[PDB]
């Protein structure tokens, strides 16, 4: 339209990937911008995904911790415990808005020039962002980056109202805790909000296809132990079983149609709310790839080389949109690594080292292989380990769940592969990650001096476990 | 330049590793590396 | 019964690194033999120390939760938030109990042998154990070890009853909240003691002989930082102050003479509790080191060799009876590594690796060395730093409070020491340490993927800080 703007780097999306790299593109000084088509920035990671449902759980988990018997058991008496659902949820938005407008200000800080619109490849070197009121904006540039990110993948059959029928996103805002309530998918994304809602009064059951809870790539032991917890919980699944459709009707009640995944125990679950958690998928619509010549991935993602490059060299694209494992921290990593790239820096990235982490309480974390993928593999391991019921911090909390399996190769004692179920797993799982990143043996962590108490003195005694073939303390 | 392990256990063989040398990660001497070092004792 | 036993190894202490050592000895295939004067094992750490005051800040922080403002911002409301100390001191010892009675039980699958009693060195090869009505135990042992432990130090002229005026024993039993409290000494039991009271509804001042919070080697700008943070939450502190005496009043009240360290400008201070807190000291009394002709140093410690071992070649002491920090993981790794050379192998523990924690809340934590250790070294560093504000799970979690600090050495890059204020922190200084004992530079940690959303991400964050001049959120 009006004036066309000048730029070496433009980025398309503005979610995890996306607006690291462009403020990386910026630390760098390429007159970097970033496009993108939402009012707020931080693409699905912040707005409707990981913080959202993160700060969501922080105070579920507290709640039924008030509710429950934790707190009276430990001295703090209550009166009566009710739940005020809008301060509640107003206190995760409030997390958002203020994460959403840092973005904004770190833009601003590293002068990277934020368009807004829906953009859109129209040359090799351009993209155009037209905005709903019909304004557009042309940027000429010298390499495109594409972040378009992720969507949820619907289910076919069962159409999403966003009211009574939700996804990940509408999960987020119920406007009241539903009384039962189903969910299509043991995922990390199920879950975790399915717990969120259960630890809120809700009855929840889960339907999954698979024979296991947590998602792919989890240990099969640490994902049964950690469905066993949620199962003492309150949380019910339905493991190895598909759904033939689910009807709503006259009270409002949904009636979703359940049967054996191989077999037929054709069953009816009725619930009040049914979340759609069956997976999520690359985004590339109306980007103007098909024009450009550039194929799909049969999954929707796109094709990219060792350094980010799509068929088309000065075009590259990071993050949920193009192959590896969906999570955030994953595509920063790609985001910047390939800007760097740009920079004419090498693009090395380890995808063995990238944590995986479920946030329920327990939480579970995971880096490296797990025993399936290591038979799979061939490789001849051992394991060590530790669990929390005998860890000092954990039991003087009165929190003793999970263990620390570690998988070491058996003879170079390399660890292979950690996996926490357990408090504190989340941050746990990255000093491990660190170790794998310097081919840490059993041995070598175990030698390591962690302060006492801590959850990671567990970490330590699995090693310990698994390298000299039992531990001190257990 | 020595994981904990690979200097722990050259200390406990009476030698270093100026002899054999580093590999893994950040030019950090391994304990496999180490252990190399270790069996070409014996072996010699 | 009363009869001679003999062992390899023969353990004074059953304290952490006194009754680690002796499983790990029993682990190596020593008939090994722990004598323990108390009714129960575990030494100062689990009985009256490390476990106990863990249970009270993780409970009376759930309650400053419960009963102020957070909890209420979280939309949990609730009636009335009392408080039952009864039953708060109750599960913690609750903790305790179940704790040494594990150790009771570690020792009999390492078939290590518990003689209870007061164990005295009667001569190079045996100890001799007083029980509590006089029955004796001898022990022919080939080398003995030392781990008797600390045991407060007293104030000058000021007696500890553990009634109205207490050390940490007295104070981790109070039977109701005191309504003022002071506290001498502000080091890490004394911060960590004075808030648990303080958040219970306690009025606590601390008077403290140096100008800074938290205890040696802790870091000039981030004591001021905890100081800051420690003071808006009611935590009231009186620096450069020495107290002169302390009189008992008539109705029950305790009055301290305080006063300028420097000059004199003297005062008092009313308290229902005294709280005496400057130190600890190694504890070694009816031992007969005297008649063996092992010396003390000025200090008291047992002067040892790089084995551990005394002027007397197979008497061996290891954990706070000897030098270096005063800490529960420090003694277990000498326990640990003290057996492993009695049994042949290699000895080294380098100090500059072993953490510091204060389990505040915020935490405290940190390894390496301090902006003035290195100042005083003559070592030319640079400085990264990280605030928990610009990190998204501090963020949205409601816990803003504190900053990463990292120091690396000029120019290698070659990470020196690690800081950390804020949520988190006592299991964020293991990672560092990992990285300390791996000489990692600071781009080492930039380079490794850690989990989103974590704290961790705070250290990832400041390290490259440190490297590159920049971080990304910040
Ligand atoms: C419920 C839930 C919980 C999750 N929890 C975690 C977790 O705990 N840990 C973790 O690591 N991951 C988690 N994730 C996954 C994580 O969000 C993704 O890995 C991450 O969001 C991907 O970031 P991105 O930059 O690839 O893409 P996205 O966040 O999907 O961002 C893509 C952005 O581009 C915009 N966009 C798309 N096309 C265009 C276009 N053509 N023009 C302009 N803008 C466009 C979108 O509007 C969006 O802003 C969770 C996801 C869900 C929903
Ligand atoms: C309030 C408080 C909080 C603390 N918090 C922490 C913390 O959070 N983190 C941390 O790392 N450290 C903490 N500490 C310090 C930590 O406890 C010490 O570092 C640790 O206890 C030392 O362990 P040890 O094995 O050296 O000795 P000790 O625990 O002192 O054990 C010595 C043992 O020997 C017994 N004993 C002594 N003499 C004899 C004898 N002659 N015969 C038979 N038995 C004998 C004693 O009865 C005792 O069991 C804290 C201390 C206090 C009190």
């Amino acid at each position: 339209a009006d004036q066309p703007i000048d730029a070496d780097v433009t980025v398309i999306g503005s979610g995890p990937g996306g607006y690291v790299a462009a403020i990386k593109a910026a630390q760098l000084g390429f007159k970097t911008v970033c496009i993108e088509k939402n009012e707020t920035l931080g693409g699905t990671c912040l707005n409707v995904g990981c913080i959202p449902s993160k700060a969501l759980l922080n105070n579920s988990h507290y709640y039924h911790m008030a509710h429950g018997k934790d707190f009276a058991s430990r001295g703090i008496e209550m009166s009566e415990v009710r739940l005020n659902l809008d301060k509640m949820m107003e206190q995760k938005s409030t997390a958002v808005k203020a994460l959403t407008g840092g973005i904004a200000h770190l833009f601003k800080q590293n002068k990277v020039v934020h368009v807004n619109g829906y953009g859109k490849i129209t040359g090799k070197n351009q993209v155009t962002a037209t905005k709903a009121d019909g304004g557009t904006q042309v940027i000429d540039t010298k390499n495109i980056l594409i972040a378009t990110g992720s969507e949820v993948t619907p289910f076919p059959g069962i159409t999403i109202d966003e009211d009574t029928i939700v996804s990940s996103t509408g999960a987020l805002s119920l406007k009241k805790v539903p009384e039962k309530m189903v969910v299509i998918g043991a995922g990390v994304i199920g879950v975790e909000l399915g717990s969120v809602w259960q630890r809120l009064g809700a009855d929840v059951t889960a339907v999954e296809f698979l024979g296991h809870v947590g998602g792919v790539g989890i240990d099969m032991e640490i994902s049964k132990n950690f469905q066993r917890i949620l199962q003492k919980q309150g949380f019910k699944f339905k493991l190895n079983t598909k759904v033939t459709g689910a009807t709503k009707k006259s009270d409002g009640k949904i009636d979703v149609s359940i049967e054996a995944a191989s077999g037929g125990k054709a069953e009816v679950i009725t619930c009040d709310v049914l979340l759609v958690c069956i997976g999520r998928r690359p985004f590339t619509k109306n980007l103007g790839l098909e024009e450009l010549g550039i194929e799909l991935d049969p999954r929707g993602r796109i094709p990219v080389n060792t350094r980010f490059q799509t068929k088309i060299p000065n075009i590259y694209a990071i993050g949920d949109v193009v192959a590896g494992p969906m999570l955030a921290h994953k595509a920063e990593d790609e985001g910047i690594i390939c800007v760097e790239g740009m920079a004419g820096g090498a693009v090395h990235i380890d995808y063995n080292c990238v944590p995986s982490v479920i946030y329920t309480h327990p939480e579970v974390a995971w880096v490296g292989k797990s025993e399936e993928q290591l038979k799979e593999e061939g490789i001849e391991y051992k394991v060590g380990k530790f669990p929390f019921a005998a860890n000092s911090r954990a039991k003087t909390n009165a929190d003793t769940d999970g263990m620390v399996k570690i998988l070491g190769q058996k003879s170079t004692d390399r660890v292979l592969g950690a996996h926490i179920l357990g408090p504190g797993a989340g941050e746990m799982v990255n000093e491990a990650a660190l170790a794998l990143e310097y081919g840490a043996s059993c041995e070598d962590i175990a030698r390591v001096c962690h302060a006492h108490p801590t959850l990671s003195e567990a970490f330590r005694e699995a090693n310990l476990a698994a390298s000299f073939g039992k531990s001190i303390n257990f | 330049r020595l994981s904990p392990a690979a200097r722990n256990i050259l200390e406990k063989h009476s030698l270093d590793a100026s002899q054999g040398t580093a590999t893994g990660p950040r030019g950090i001497f391994t304990k496999e590396d180490a252990l190399k070092l270790v069996q070409l004792k014996q072996t010699g």
